[PDB]
């Protein structure tokens, strides 16, 4: 994936040249950004279930039509894999969270998502409504350094999203 | 290219010549033929193989201008 | 006629590259719509990427659309593509440089490198001004300039004769295309591994 | 790479004679139904967001691993992938389907694939049903009659089922 | 080879888009046209010898200084590679007529005749003249459209000899 | 391409699951001694020149054989070429050492460098000697506590010589 | 935008040659496709108004929840905009049925569609719908080849749209 | 490529130890009769285009197969590249003569055409033979002593024997 | 892959597509002609090695007196071998040039990567460049004729390449 000592790696590789004080210092910053990093990693595991349950809920209350009979959202099996796909969402969220980095969450979804979308039907604004939610749900469940970056991976996946 | 140096681009108007003409009938048309005058712009650190490469092609440089600086 | 039968192109598809050679070059010229530009797009990136199929998020927009209004001629955004991080990790980042050096020869020359002693070289150059330096070169090199052109996008001009081009840019060509299912993204180990190299090492002496 | 009358000329110019009457007429035939073949060409054309679909939905309602994480198409590049190859394989059939004959899908598009997807790890299998279901989505498309003149295509139908065919042979 | 339903094809393959209105259109236009042309053909290949030994002696008419001895155009072998070589070009613009495009002419004769001509000191005119013949032949054998696509294919491998 | 971090994500996805909290709490220990590592590779590198021309020297007063015509470095290129090769053996190891894992320096230098070699004709253990030299001046340079904070970095010291270790495993 | 001949002139000029046969017949296919194409746009300008209301009342129908207060086809501009956006489509429908070529459809609505539609929360499948209905009543409001090509053409808006 | 004293420098720098005296003499020996190697190589450029004309004569004569349909010169863009490949392979040969190194002939042209010509089909002992037509046409203009100072040059002939010998043999 | 006149001369010709015209027959005839004084600049310097070698010690021990002492890089037996190599190779390669008529194999034997060796081991060119200012004031009356200025000028543009 890219995170940031992954793309310093390949950047001192890119001019041919071993590393400096400028990149060593992204990576300083790097480390210590994980801790609360780390924290977020905790807090958000610890809470997986809920999480994905409220935002399934709140993505039936924004769009109850979509569950009626003949829609995607109708069916048992259908709402097993909206759940299926916010659990990979937040699991790929705390990946990018302990990755310090877009990484594995760019390359495991965003690479070829929007392809899926039109092909199977499946609007991004449930998922963006869903990763708002979790947006919401986080705000208590995090507090300072940890919210605020979890916040912005998440709203950058429901940018990619949008 | 990142660099302050690397930066200050400038752009080029280029005239294909009477002589890069006739170098370009012997060297065989391998482009399509446009015509003589053309536009380009150019940044610092490859502004030098453009009129380098013009020089050998047997054009000349009609003027120089600068996107930056 | 005669008991074995050698049909008009039967060399082009006894080797791997038949439709190849059929296939013709694209060029962008004057001023044109979405719908054979996202062609030419299509085209340019089955090219450039070793039939490595690249994800419509990783394309980059702005080099397109400076493209789309023509300020940048294709080279540039050939140029362009190739700076790209994807290229380098698709190309650069899984294979060795020598593989890579071949992978680049291949692509963005459409040809197989002639001599060791140009493998040699460019690693070299490689070495001394780092990973950007010879893309520029390729893209800035006389053989190109001349075979393609300002505005030819680069095609696989091996399976065919060229002007001083070595007896053995042909078979290393033959061995390195096999077809357009061949792919060359981290995966298949073919991408990593230096194949041209045994190929090469018996041009260094006589 | 060639259509009918090309690889007709092609033999042709290999024993060394000039077209028989009777090559002719079957020529002249070919293109009698030739707006049959292209109507079905068309059919290919318009329904392909259609039958990709659905063959994909039939595909991984019957089996599961490939969206499974880890499994063959689990990321999304690697569906679009998944998705974007069938696309592809029923494009050249359609391109065959217009040229009468399937010699492009041998030129260009199946000479090895085989390959790629041992070194790729996919499946031979899975990508053969999914041609196979393809090809059954495709065929439910063409016996649609609406908004064409009816007749008898039933030689169309089969020759598209033996292009199909035959790609899902390759394939293994 | 190369055919009008060939360039449809490769033109849409290398851009990897399934077919669109126009060149179906330009396909409905061979399909249509292909009766004319392949009756042509038909009559041509019904023909062909007074074609091929005409020719052989217009060309002897309008070049009487190949036909002494001592010279390139003399010899019983020479006569008989005369009406080989006609033999293949009629054979060639029947072709093309049946593939409804110059392909084959151009993959076949047209591909490199320049070098191999003046390679064997070969004066094309005396093959021009001999498609004159030819043009003059099929002034009569023919009617109309499939005359008048017969004279065109002819024409054009006179211009390519020329 | 991939380091720990990366690694250990690349686990959780073939398992599906989340980050165990256990492997959380490793890699959080392993950012914390981050510093220690970054320091170690800055040392690496302000004493790459050092390290290479003691590497060099030695190996020459050792080795003879290459300094004399028909030795594989003997022209100015040739050996110009050998010592940018260490030089490269040893910014790989570093990158390996930055990323702590060795994927990086498989991708680069341990793919087909073997072949490579015996396609050239060069002889791999005079390459390994090469990286062993290297190895023990590394740890020499790393060591030392000049300018920085003293503190216990035997493990930085055992991972450096393991990676040197693959790296001279795989070349010979 | 091209007619047939347009990207003949594109090609022609392109490789510096003179136009042999192949785009002259396709020349044709235009020519004799070009009177049906001219019937049809005597239809479709006979039958604009009704056809831009019906389709408005259409995409209400099948979908209702969007006609719901709070969203896009709530809106009485909002309605306004919807018919003249119909009106805009099929006059560029008939323009294409004239250039019997998709020319002026592409240039004048196909480029930067996607990102437009999810730029202003327009819903592709509402014109998606919008044009299928337009099949719908055009099935009977054109006659034998007319019927055809009109079906074609807003077939190739609609999967460019899709 | 590597020339003659390409070839005696490469010795030379090989073993390590300076040019000797007889190295020198047959040096001296190659030099003077540089002038008769400018005559033997105007020689065959001159007449290039004849020989190449009339040894393709005799090749189709003998071998009255290859022209006809089915054959590899029959579709007339083979003959095209067949002209070329005789052209191209007197083109190295006499770079070869100039040279007095065969080294050139043997690398930047030998090296492929085995298998170049395994995968197009040819018969390689027709090519063969056409390489022996060639020597046997161009030992005409060879001995041939118009326009030129006369002088016996039997180095020469044996020499450009041997290097289509050379090249019949590789493409054998 | 060395480059002399009749080398580069076929491979220009290989580049072009084309045969050999006018110009290439005129060159080889030049280097044919200029072969022969560079054959007896070669055997003269061939005849003189050692005395050439000896002085080019002595002259570069003369020019800069801080190296011989003991303590830095030139100190030592060991470091003299290798000054005595090394001079000796530097003639060879030279001698290589002349008879070659071309610089190609002074340039890939030596000076193709030269800088980036001079940077790993310490040697700045300076003694390297004595050692040929010696050796033309030396050659400057072993040859005579062309020989002379043939030597010269291949030693010359090693030096410049040394600079
Ligand atoms: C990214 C991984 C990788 C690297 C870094 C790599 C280095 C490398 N070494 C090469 C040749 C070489 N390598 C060496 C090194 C030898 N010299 C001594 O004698 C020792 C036996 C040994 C080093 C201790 C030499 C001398 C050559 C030149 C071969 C020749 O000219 O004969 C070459 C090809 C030709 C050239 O670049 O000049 C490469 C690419 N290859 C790779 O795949
Ligand atoms: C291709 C032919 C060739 C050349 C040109 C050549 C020059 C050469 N001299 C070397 C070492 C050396 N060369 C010298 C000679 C120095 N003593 C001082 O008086 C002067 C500045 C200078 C000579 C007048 C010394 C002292 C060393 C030892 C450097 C060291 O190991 O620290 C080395 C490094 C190899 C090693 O350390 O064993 C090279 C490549 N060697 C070759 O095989
Ligand atoms: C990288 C890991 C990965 C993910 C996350 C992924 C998403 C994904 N979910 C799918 C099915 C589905 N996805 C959804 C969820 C959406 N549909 C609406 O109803 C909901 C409002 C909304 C949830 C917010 C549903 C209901 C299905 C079943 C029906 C369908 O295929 O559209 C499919 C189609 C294949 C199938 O399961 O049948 C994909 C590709 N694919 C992957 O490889
Ligand atoms: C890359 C990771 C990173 C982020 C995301 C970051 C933002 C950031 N800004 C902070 C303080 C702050 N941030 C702001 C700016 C905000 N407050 C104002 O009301 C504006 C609405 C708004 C500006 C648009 C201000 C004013 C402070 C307090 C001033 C101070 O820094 O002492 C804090 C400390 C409080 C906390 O733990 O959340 C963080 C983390 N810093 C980081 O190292
Ligand atoms: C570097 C110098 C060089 C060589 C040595 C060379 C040989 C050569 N000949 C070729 C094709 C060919 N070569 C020939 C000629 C042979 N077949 C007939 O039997 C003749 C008797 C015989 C002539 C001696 C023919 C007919 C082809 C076409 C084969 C095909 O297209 O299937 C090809 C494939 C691509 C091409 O040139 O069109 C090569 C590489 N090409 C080069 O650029
Ligand atoms: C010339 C026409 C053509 C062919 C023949 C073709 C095969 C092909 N499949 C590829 C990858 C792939 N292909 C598939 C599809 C298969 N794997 C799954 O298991 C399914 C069973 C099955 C589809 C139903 C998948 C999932 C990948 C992703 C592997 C990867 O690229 O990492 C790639 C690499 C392209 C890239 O990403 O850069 C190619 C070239 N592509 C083409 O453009
Ligand atoms: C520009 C695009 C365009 C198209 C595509 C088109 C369709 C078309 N279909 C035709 C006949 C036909 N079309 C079909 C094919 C259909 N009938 C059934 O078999 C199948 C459900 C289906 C095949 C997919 C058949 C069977 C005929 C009658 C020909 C015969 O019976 O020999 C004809 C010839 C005139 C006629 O008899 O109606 C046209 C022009 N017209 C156009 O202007
Ligand atoms: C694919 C179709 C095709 C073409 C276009 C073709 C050109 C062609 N014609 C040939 C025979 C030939 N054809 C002619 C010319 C004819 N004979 C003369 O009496 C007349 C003036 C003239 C008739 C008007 C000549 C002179 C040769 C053989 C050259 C020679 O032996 O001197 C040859 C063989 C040369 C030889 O045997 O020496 C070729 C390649 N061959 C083909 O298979
Ligand atoms: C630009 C890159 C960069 C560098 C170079 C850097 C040096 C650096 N090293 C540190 C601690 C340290 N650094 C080291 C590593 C050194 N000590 C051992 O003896 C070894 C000899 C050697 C490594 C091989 C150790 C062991 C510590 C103590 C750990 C700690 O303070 O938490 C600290 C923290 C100082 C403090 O907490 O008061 C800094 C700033 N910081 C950076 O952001
Ligand atoms: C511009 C390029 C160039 C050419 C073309 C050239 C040919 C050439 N050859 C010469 C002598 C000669 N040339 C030859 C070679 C010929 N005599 C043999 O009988 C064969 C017929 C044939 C060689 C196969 C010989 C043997 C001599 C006499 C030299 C001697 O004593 O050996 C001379 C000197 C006599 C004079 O100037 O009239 C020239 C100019 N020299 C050049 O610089």
């Amino acid at each position: 994936s890219r995170t940031v000592i992954t793309e310093v790696i390949a950047t001192a590789d890119s001019q041919g040249r071993f590393l400096n004080s400028t990149e060593l210092q992204a990576a300083f910053g790097r480390f210590e950004r994980a801790v609360p990093a780390i924290e977020a990693a905790r807090a958000l595991t610890k809470n997986q279930d809920a999480l994905v349950k409220g935002a399934v809920q709140a993505v039936f209350k924004k769009f109850p039509y979509v569950t009626q009979p003949g829609e995607k959202g109708y069916g048992d099996s259908n709402q097993a894999k909206c759940a299926r796909d916010i659990g990979y969402y937040l699991r790929f969220i705390t990946y990018s969270l302990v990755a310090s980095g877009t990484g594995p969450l760019d390359d495991y979804v965003i690479a070829g998502l929007r392809e899926v979308n039109r092909a199977f039907n499946l609007n991004p604004l449930w998922y963006i409504e869903a990763l708002n939610y979790i947006k919401g749900e986080t705000g208590k469940l995090l507090s300072g350094q940890s919210k605020t970056e979890a916040l912005l991976y998440i709203d950058h996946a429901i940018n990619a999203l949008s | 290219a990142i660099t302050t140096q690397g930066k200050r681009i400038y752009k080029i108007t280029v005239s294909e010549a009477g002589a890069y003409a006739t170098n370009k009938h012997r060297t065989g048309y391998r482009a399509p033929i446009r015509q003589s005058n053309y536009t380009l712009t150019v940044p610092y650190d490859r502004f030098l193989p453009e009129m380098i490469r013009l020089h050998q092609s047997g054009a000349k440089i009609v003027n120089v201008t600068s996107v930056i600086s | 006629p005669s008991p074995l039968e050698q049909t008009n192109t039967y060399g082009q598809e006894r080797v791997q590259a038949n439709a190849v050679l059929e296939t013709p070059q694209v060029t962008l010229r004057a001023p044109f719509t979405e719908e054979q530009f996202q062609g030419a797009l299509y085209a340019i990136y089955k090219q450039v990427f070793g039939n490595t199929y690249v994800m419509e998020s990783e394309r980059p927009a702005t080099a397109e659309s400076q493209l789309r209004d023509g300020r940048i001629t294709v080279r540039g955004f050939i140029r362009l593509l190739a700076k790209s991080d994807t290229y380098k990790a698709r190309f650069f980042n899984p294979a060795t440089q020598t593989r890579f050096i071949e992978l680049n020869h291949k692509l963005l020359l459409g040809r197989a490198p002639y001599d060791q002693a140009e493998i040699s070289r460019h690693v070299a150059l490689y070495t001394s001004q780092g990973y950007e330096a010879e893309i520029d070169s390729y893209l800035d090199s006389e053989e190109y300039q001349e075979c393609f052109g300002e505005d030819t996008v680069p095609f696989f001009r091996g399976f065919t004769s060229q002007p001083g081009q070595s007896t053995e840019a042909f078979n290393r060509m033959v061995t390195l295309y096999d077809g357009y299912a061949t792919s060359d993204s981290e995966w298949d180990r073919g991408g990593q591994s230096a194949r041209l190299t045994d190929s090469l090492a018996r041009s260094t002496m006589d | 790479m060639n259509d009918v009358f090309t690889r007709a000329i092609a033999q042709a110019d290999l024993k060394g004679s000039f077209l028989l009457e009777s090559d002719l007429d079957k020529l002249a035939s070919f293109a009698k139904e030739g707006v049959k073949r292209l109507d079905a060409v068309a059919a290919l054309t318009n329904n392909a967001p259609a039958i990709i679909s659905d063959a994909a939905h039939k595909l991984f309602a019957e089996q599961q691993e490939l969206i499974q994480p880890g499994g063959n198409a689990y990321p999304h590049r690697r569906m679009a992938a998944c998705l974007r190859d069938m696309e592809i394989i029923l494009r050249y059939v359609s391109y065959a389907l217009l040229a009468g004959d399937a010699s492009v899908l041998d030129d260009r598009c199946l000479n090895g694939l085989r390959e790629t997807y041992n070194a790729l790890g996919t499946p031979t299998q899975s990508v053969a049903r999914a041609v196979q279901l393809m090809k059954d989505a495709a065929m439910v498309h063409l016996k649609s009659t609406a908004n064409v003149t009816v007749g008898d295509c039933s030689s169309l139908y089969s020759e598209a089922a033996t292009y199909f065919d035959k790609a899902a042979a390759s394939i293994a």
